C-alpha cells in the first residue's frame, strides 16, 4: 500500500534549525514529484513546497523562501524539509503528500494541472523557546450552593500531553477533559471536570490522577468542598 | 502546474 | 494569491440527510478544484477533484458541481463514517485550501447548565488567580460567555476550550477560564459569568463573592 511516515517533528527554540524527514513506501519513490504542506487549527491547511521526482526542479510558498530548503534521497526513499530560522508562525502539523494528476488519467492535452494525494500521518513542529515543565494541579471544589459540578485544574505544563483520570479511572461517566490551550506565558493549561449526584458529595471521594510524562510528573489531587 | 512526475 | 471561502464554516446533519457545501474562489480557477475529507487526528482524504470527478473508492454518495468562481459539494445521504471536517483546494495557480467545513451532529438545542469556580488558595501562591465557568452539556455549540468582575467587562484576559461533540448525546461542553493576578483578585468581590445562549430564556449568571 502507498504510505508515507513524516517524523523529525518536536520542540525548536526560535531561530534555530530543525530537519523533518518523510519515508514512502509501496510505490517508486523516484517516480513522482512531492510536496510538503502544513496545518495549524486557527489558520488552516498551507503548501509549502514541491519538489520534481528526480530533484531537478522545486519552489516554495513565499513565507518560507530562503529559511527551508526541500530535497529528497532517492536512494533512501526519504523527503526532507530543512527549516532553518524557524519562528512561531512555523508551529503547525506538517505532512507530506505524493503530486497528483487532476484531471483523467486517460486525457493527454494543455487541460491539465496537478495537485497531491496520499498524505502522511504528518509530524508535529511546535516553535517555543519554553522548557519542561510539569504542571501545577488546583481543586475546582464543588459550590456550596441536585447535580454538583467539580473537577481539576491543571496549568502551567509544557510540551503536551498531560492525562487525567478520575479515582484511578473507576470514575468516568459524565468527565470532561477539555482540549489544553496555549497560554500567553508559552505553558499548556485545561481543566477536567465532571458531573456528580450532590448526595454523592458526603458519600464519596474524588481524587484527579494528572500525570505528564515529558516531566515524569504525577499527581492526585483530592478535590472536596471548600471549607 | 506542472507535472512534476515522471510520466504524463 | 488566489483566496478560497468555504460556507458554512460548521453545519448540523442527521443520517439519511441531504448536504451541500459552497465553496467560492478570489478569481476564476477553472474546474482545478479538489476536495478533501479530514478526521479529528489523521490527515485530509483525496475526494474529488476536477470539481466533479470521484476518486477511486470514494463512495458514490459524494458529488461535486461548479465552475467559475462557486462550487458545490454534496453528500446525497449522509452516513456515520460522513461526520467530518470537508476542505477544497484550488489547484490552477499554486495551491491553495478554503478554511473547511466542519458536518456535525444534528440533535435539539439544549440548555447549557452553569457553573462557576474560584480560584483555590493554593493557587493564589502562585501570583495568578484562575476564575473557571463551565457550560455543561449544550447545543448547539455556539454561545456567548461574558465575564464580569465588580461590574467591569473583562476583555483580553480570559481563554475558551470546547469538548468534540458527546458520542451519546451529540452535545457540547464549554470552560471559559478568566485568569487575574492575585492583587487583582483580592482588590476586587463580585465575580460573574454570564452565559448567553438560544436554549435559555434568559441568560445565566452564576457568581461569587471573594471570600464569602
Amino acid at each position: 500500500q502507498v504510505q508515507l511516515v513524516e517524523s523529525g517533528g518536536g520542540v525548536v527554540q526560535p531561530g534555530r534549525s530543525l530537519r523533518l524527514s518523510c519515508e514512502a513506501s509501496g510505490f517508486t519513490f523516484s517516480n513522482f514529484g512531492m510536496h510538503w504542506v502544513r496545518q495549524t487549527p486557527v489558520k488552516g491547511l498551507e503548501w509549502v513546497a514541491i519538489i520534481w521526482f528526480d530533484g531537478s526542479y522545486k519552489y516554495y510558498t513565499d513565507s518560507v523562501k530562503g529559511r527551508f530548503t526541500i530535497s529528497r534521497d532517492n536512494s533512501k526513499n526519504t523527503l526532507y524539509l530543512q527549516m532553518n530560522s524557524l519562528r512561531a508562525e512555523d508551529t503547525a502539523v506538517y505532512y507530506c503528500a505524493r503530486a497528483r494528476k487532476g484531471q483523467r488519467s486517460d486525457y493527454y492535452g494543455s487541460e491539465t494541472s496537478y495537485t497531491f494525494d496520499n498524505w502522511g500521518q504528518g509530524t508535529l513542529v511546535t516553535v517555543s523557546s519554553a522548557s519542561t515543565k510539569g504542571p501545577s494541579v488546583f481543586p475546582l471544589a464543588p459550590s456550596s450552593k441536585g447535580t454538583a459540578a467539580l473537577g481539576c485544574l491543571v496549568k502551567d505544563y509544557f510540551p503536551e500531553p498531560v492525562t487525567v483520570s478520575w479515582n484511578s479511572g473507576a470514575l468516568t461517566s459524565g468527565v470532561h477533559t477539555f482540549p489544553a490551550v496555549l497560554q500567553s506565558s508559552g505553558l499548556y493549561s485545561l481543566s477536567s471536570v465532571v458531573t456528580v449526584p450532590s448526595s454523592s458529595l458526603g458519600t464519596q471521594t474524588y481524587i484527579c490522577n494528572v500525570n505528564h510524562k515529558p516531566s515524569n510528573t504525577k499527581v492526585d489531587k483530592k478535590v472536596e468542598p471548600k471549607s | 502546474n506542472a507535472n512534476p512526475n515522471v510520466d504524463p | 494569491d488566489i483566496q478560497m471561502t468555504q460556507s458554512p464554516s460548521t453545519l448540523s446533519a442527521s443520517v439519511g440527510d441531504r448536504v451541500t457545501i459552497t465553496c467560492r474562489a478570489s478569481q476564476s480557477i477553472n474546474g482545478w478544484l479538489a476536495w478533501y475529507q479530514q478526521k479529528p487526528g489523521k490527515a485530509p482524504k483525496f475526494l474529488i477533484y476536477k470539481a466533479s470527478i470521484l476518486e477511486s473508492g470514494i463512495p458514490s454518495r459524494f458529488s461535486g458541481s461548479g465552475s467559475g468562481t462557486e462550487f458545490t459539494l454534496t453528500i446525497s445521504s449522509l452516513q456515520p463514517d460522513d461526520f467530518a471536517t470537508y476542505y477544497c483546494q484550488q489547484y490552477s495557480s499554486y495551491w491553495t485550501f478554503g478554511q473547511g467545513t466542519k458536518v456535525e451532529i444534528k440533535r435539539t438545542v439544549a440548555a447549557p447548565s452553569v457553573f462557576i469556580f474560584p480560584p483555590s488558595d493554593e493557587q493564589l501562591k502562585s501570583g495568578t488567580a484562575s476564575v473557571v465557568c463551565l457550560l455543561n452539556n449544550f447545543y448547539p455549540r455556539e454561545a456567548k460567555v461574558q465575564w464580569k468582575v465588580d461590574n467591569a467587562l473583562q476583555s483580553g484576559n480570559s481563554q475558551e476550550s470546547v469538548t468534540e461533540q458527546d458520542s451519546k448525546d451529540s452535545t457540547y461542553s464549554l470552560s471559559s477560564t478568566l485568569t487575574l493576578s492575585k492583587a487583582d483578585y483580592e482588590k476586587h468581590k463580585v465575580y460573574a459569568c454570564e452565559v448567553t445562549h438560544q436554549g435559555l430564556s434568559s441568560p445565566v449568571t452564576k457568581s461569587f463573592n471573594r471570600g464569602e
